[PDB]
């Protein structure tokens, strides 16, 4: 029953801004943590950003520290990650990974072969 | 790639629609029948003296 | 690659008016067949004997055929086998894999089973070698862990593992007899059936696989959880079905009506559970949680038969006998207790 | 018949006595699960290996073969008396995936009170990736910037600050992730080497008792 | 030990004022 | 007191005048025990001398003598030399014999309350230390309602092996710790089956070593007269060598936690020390040399009487899995 559905992507152009909200549905949304996670073609999966059950706790990893912005919508089951100034690097599919447990401080999804709660994602790149 | 899950799942998935589905007031009496018809044997809920008892 | 996209939508079409299909065989829950039933209300168990000497936590535990032995499974290497009615050991195997994660017992108490972490499910004869017990049968040939093994017959043996292959085995040869592929994630329990034809088997993917034995494939995929299914065990006539979860929710699916009839859940509880397996009654569900103590919950009545407290840790396996006569759990503190 | 219960009960002794020898072999050896990144020094930093310092042997049981996830048999190693961890300290882009682990390993529910050892593996390599300056810490990190030495940071003679100010900020990123939710029951020890010294070992010993130590000392809550 | 202490400097007092009285009914 | 040597001298009169009546003479005045000494007999105009007994170390102890005559006359027994007591506070004593009654009986009250409770393996010497105490305070109070005969010295050997154990049991668990932290490895709990033998077993041999060397060389009155140090070490050189050596450990283990703590910090190692007195018994430690006697004994038997209680709050009501185990009966 559970279900994880994503939107934005395309190409845009390097310096562009975009916006991509991943929607899901058959839980309970609040009570757990969020991780956004990017494939890269030719290398395996890495890890982005990070949110807590409330928005209290947020961090971005890597060289996206800054530009790159993310919160969460509890009442309307949705994740925001809004992006500013793009590279060719961040050619890549995106997928809104999910915490395996409710009310853990802890997270294991990113760095899976397969993993059961994480949706097929949209795929942004950019113009050379 | 794709085409044996999905002709998995369809499978599995059409068995589910052509099983006979009945109520779930037919599942509970089925329930309540074997209840009725094992609360007399069972040790659980009849709670039972220490003579003819092996755990005491 | 436009006609595997025409293929996955024409999967999603089916699946909707499947999933639509189904709810149209359900109009009445099971919230207005406990009207005229009487509750039980409150019921205690108190402890009876407490089989200690492990030296390590027990990890799993399984039942006799005639209720008087019991085999449990320490996480040190030893893999004892007691007897509950005089409280006393009868057999000490030391094992090769410390790290032991499920055994069982036969239909004819001739023989136990290992499944480990060492990939290796190793299988000890008992009654034709009463001195110098060793290794009869390694089962080699998964990849990943093995996290539930049965004995179906003497002859046949239902192992799930890790790498979600869920295969029945068969000891003459050390051959994979039947793979049961189709999940994609870690698969934790099984459960066999009474008739020996149908096992019923919960992954990580918050979902439940109800297989045949002998065609070998999924006749049945029921869903509905929001985290791992952590173990399963179902009724002694097989069309209802048992399921503990991650989230604390214990569920009740059926075969016949074919979709999921009673949820649980609470509000004090935030614990997972770790191990459901229910009396011969359908009455008394029993789980076991991470808040180290035992629930008694009734079937129909989804209110608190009673709690079964004294453990010192996290309970990790449960177990009732075949008829009625006692209940047993076993916690990470190393001391198995029995209850009637 | 009570004679087949006598004889019972003469196996029964026979039983104890098993277990009481088993008791005293399994209270000897301490267990220690090294898991870490894959082609990060792991099998040289002394399956089941077994290693004796003073009369006391330590059973590391490194895990391999499994498909990659752990939350289900990662909870099989809770009585453990340490985690030894393996790190690259040169290739740093597997280092944000080694953060997140170690920071999944500290705050998970049933591994709190096990208290991590880290091995900084391949550090002459580090060495010689900040000498020749190729690639800086900014391209990836990009912390770097606002971050001096620390005063109890010993020097290596011949070696440059930049070796120093990046080798220390690499630990003090591990200890950042570590001190955020320990509780005093559990601390991460830091420990710079490379892949030629056979020294480690005697180093693995020394903070094994020093675990040892703490977890009495907090039984009888003077500490 | 400090019990110790206390039962032999008690007793030894004890007889004291015993014998004490005792020479003072007898000798006045 | 006065009637038995007044039987043995009584004896010798008799036999000093039926040795003197067989010849044809006969003393003057007989022989005659006066209401403290004796006098031999003899004819009128003698001088009859003796010294005083034994009661004039009580009296004047540094004359070490005293010797008085007596005179005889046709008459009677004339009049002696300078007599014998010639020749040769208790508010306090109630004081601390209350303080103490009091402070062992809460002792016994909430030990036996704190054991039902307890009742690991270090909850297995706490367990064993909270019977010595139980021991000690039971055996005070018998001491104190029999002395206060074969019973008697019996009541008295007891007394001195519920106190010298309970010395031993605290001394053996500061060993106890300073095991646990310096050989932090190798868990041997066949030390356990020699902590017993350690703690129950000398004190049997102590106490049977002072009894017996009792019982030869001076066994004067219900034994509480100590008397002879050489006779009163075999039951405090073991005490004295407890105390010390538990001071010791004290110190050894003080170094390893301030080393520990180093890695506010002297508000913790206060803490740290101040729950470490009353489980070691470093108070004793105090008082190891007669002189400031009613010093010595107010602080060890006033405030040394809660030592039980005060055990019995620190390491049993307030610490750890007790008040779990509060809650496993509460929720």
């Amino acid at each position: 029953q559970v279900q994880l559905q994503e939107s934005g992507g395309g190409l845009v152009q390097p310096g562009g801004s975009l916006r991509l909200s991943c929607a899901a549905s058959g839980f309970t949304f609040s009570n757990y943590k969020m991780n956004w996670v990017r494939q890269a073609p030719g290398k395996g999966l890495e890890w982005v950003s990070d949110i807590s059950q409330s928005g209290a706790s947020i961090s971005y990893t890597g060289s996206v520290k800054g530009r790159f912005t993310i919160s969460r919508d509890n009442a309307k089951n949705t994740l925001y990650l809004q992006m500013n100034s793009l590279k060719p690097e961040d050619t890549a599919v995106y997928y809104c990974a999910r915490c395996p447990a409710p009310f853990t401080r802890d997270c294991f999804d990113v760095t899976s072969t397969t993993y059961a709660y994480r949706g097929q994602g949209t795929q942004v790149t950019v113009s050379s | 790639a794709s085409i044996a899950q999905a002709r998995k799942l369809v499978e599995q998935l059409k068995m589910e629609a052509n099983i006979d589905r009945i109520k779930v007031s037919k599942a509970a009496a089925d329930l309540m029948a074997y209840c009725e018809a094992h609360a007399k044997e069972d040790p659980l809920l009849t709670p039972v003296p220490a003579s003819e008892n092996p755990f005491r | 690659q436009s006609e595997l996209d025409q293929l996955r939508q024409e999967a999603e079409q089916l699946k909707n008016q499947i999933r639509d299909a189904r709810k149209a065989c359900a109009d009445a829950t099971l919230s207005q067949i406990t009207n005229n039933i009487d509750p039980v209300g409150r019921i205690q168990m108190r402890t009876r004997r407490t089989l200690r000497g492990h030296l390590a936590k027990i990890y799993a535990m399984h039942w006799g055929t005639d209720s008087r032995l019991l085999v449990s499974a320490s996480q040190d290497g030893k893999l004892i086998i007691w007897d509950s009615y005089t409280t006393n050991k009868v057999h000490a195997i030391p094992l090769r894999s410390s790290w032991v994660m499920t055994c069982a017992y036969a239909p004819s108490g001739n023989y136990v089973a290992c499944g480990g972490l060492d990939n290796i499910c190793s299988i000890y004869n008992l009654k034709t070698r009463e001195g110098n017990v060793r290794v009869s049968r390694e089962l080699a040939g998964h990849t990943g862990y093995l996290s539930c093994c049965r004995f179906l017959d003497d002859n046949q043996i239902v192992t799930s593992s890790g790498d979600t292959t869920c295969a029945l085995w068969d000891i003459e040869t050390g051959q994979q007899t039947t793979t049961f592929t189709g999940h994609t994630g870690d698969v934790m329990s099984l459960s066999l059936a009474p008739d020996t034809r149908l096992f019923v088997s919960g992954a990580c993917d918050a979902s439940a696989k109800l297989w045949d034995v002998r065609e070998g494939m999924c006749r049945q995929t029921f869903t509905g959880h929001e985290s791992d299914i952590n173990a399963i065990c179902f009724f002694p006539n097989g069309n209802a079905f048992a399921t503990g979860s991650d989230d604390a929710t214990c569920r009740l699916f059926d075969l016949r009506a074919d979709q999921e009839l009673m949820t649980y859940s609470h509000d004090n509880i935030i614990c997972g559970i770790t191990s459901v397996s229910f009396s011969k009654s359908g009455r008394l569900l029993l789980a076991g949680y991470d808040d180290f103590n035992c629930n008694v919950w009734d079937a129909l009545k989804a209110d608190r038969a009673g709690v079964l407290a004294g453990h010192d840790n996290r309970v990790s396996c449960l177990g009732v006998t075949d008829d009625g006569m006692a209940v047993a759990t076993g916690s990470w503190d190393s001391f198995l207790k029995i209850w009637n | 018949q009570r004679n087949e219960e006598k004889a019972q009960r003469e196996a029964n002794k026979k039983i104890e006595k098993q277990l009481q020898k088993d008791k005293q072999v399994y209270r000897a050896t301490h267990r220690l699960l090294l898991l870490g990144a894959d082609n990060s020094g792991k099998s040289t930093i002394v399956f089941e290996t077994k290693f004796q310092v003073d009369k006391v042997n330590f059973h590391m049981f490194d895990v391999g073969g499994q498909r990659d996830e752990r939350r289900k048999w990662i909870q099989c190693f809770n009585d453990v008396t340490a985690i030894i961890f393996v790190v690259d300290s040169s290739d740093y882009n597997r280092l944000q995936e080694a953060l997140n682990l170690f920071k999944s390993i500290w705050n998970n529910r049933w591994l709190r009170t096990i208290s991590v050892i880290l091995f900084l593996n391949k550090q002459d390599l580090l060495a010689e990736k900040v000498l020749a300056g190729k690639s800086k810490i900014e391209d990836y990190f990009p912390e770097f910037a606002r971050y001096t030495t620390p005063e109890d940071a010993t020097p290596e003679p011949g070696e440059d600050p930049r070796v120093t100010r990046a080798k220390y900020f690499i630990r003090d990123e591990f200890l950042r992730i570590s001190t955020a939710s320990g509780d005093g029951r559990h601390y991460c020890y830091p420990h710079f080497t490379c892949a030629v010294d056979t020294e480690n070992a005697r180093r693995i010993f020394n903070d094994c008792r020093d675990i040892i130590q703490r977890m009495h000392l907090r039984q009888y809550e003077l500490l | 030990h400090s019990d110790g202490i206390f039962t032999d400097s008690y007793s030894r007092y004890r007889k004291q004022m015993a014998v004490k009285k005792y020479l003072a009914a007898v000798l006045g | 007191i006065f009637k038995k040597e007044q039987a043995m001298c009584l004896e010798k009169i008799q036999r000093a005048n039926e040795l003197m009546g067989f010849n044809d003479s006969s003393p003057g005045c007989p022989g005659m025990w006066d209401n403290i000494t004796c006098w031999k007999p003899a004819h009128v105009g003698e001088m009859v001398l003796v010294s005083c007994p034994e009661l004039f170390r009580i009296f004047n102890p540094d004359q070490v003598m005293g010797v008085v005559s007596r005179n005889c006359t046709e008459d009677g027994w004339s009049e002696p030399f300078p007599h014998y007591f010639d020749a040769c506070q208790d508010y306090y004593y109630l004081s601390v014999k209350a303080l103490y009654t009091v402070g062992y009986s809460t002792s016994l009250v909430t030990l036996t309350t704190a054991m039902v409770i307890l009742c690991c393996t270090r909850n297995f010497i706490h367990m064993n230390l909270f019977v010595s105490f139980m021991l000690r305070a039971i055996s005070v109070f018998i001491k104190d309602w029999i002395l206060y005969t074969v019973e008697c010295k019996a009541v008295m050997v007891f007394f001195h092996y519920c106190v010298v154990s309970n010395y031993f049991w605290l001394f053996i668990e500061g060993l106890y710790l300073f095991t646990l932290l310096v050989e932090t490895f190798f868990p041997e709990r066949r030390y356990f089956y020699w902590y017993t033998i350690i703690g129950w077993g000398t004190p049997t041999v102590c106490v049977t070593v002072w009894a017996t060397l009792r019982l030869y060389f001076d066994d004067t009155g219900c034994w509480d007269m100590n008397d002879s140090t050489a006779l009163w070490w075999v039951i405090k050189g073991p005490v004295v060598g407890s105390i010390m050596v538990n001071f010791v450990l004290f110190i050894g283990i003080i170094v390893i936690l301030v080393q520990k703590l180093q890695s506010s910090i002297y508000l913790r190692l206060a803490r740290s020390t101040l729950l470490l007195i009353p489980l070691f018994g470093i108070h004793y430690t105090v008082f190891a040399f007669n002189v400031s006697k009613r010093e010595r004994l107010v602080f060890e038997l006033g405030l040394g009487s809660f030592q039980g209680f005060v055990v019995a709050v620190l390491y049993c009501f307030l610490n750890g899995e007790v008040q779990a185990e509060i809650k496993r009966k509460w929720r």
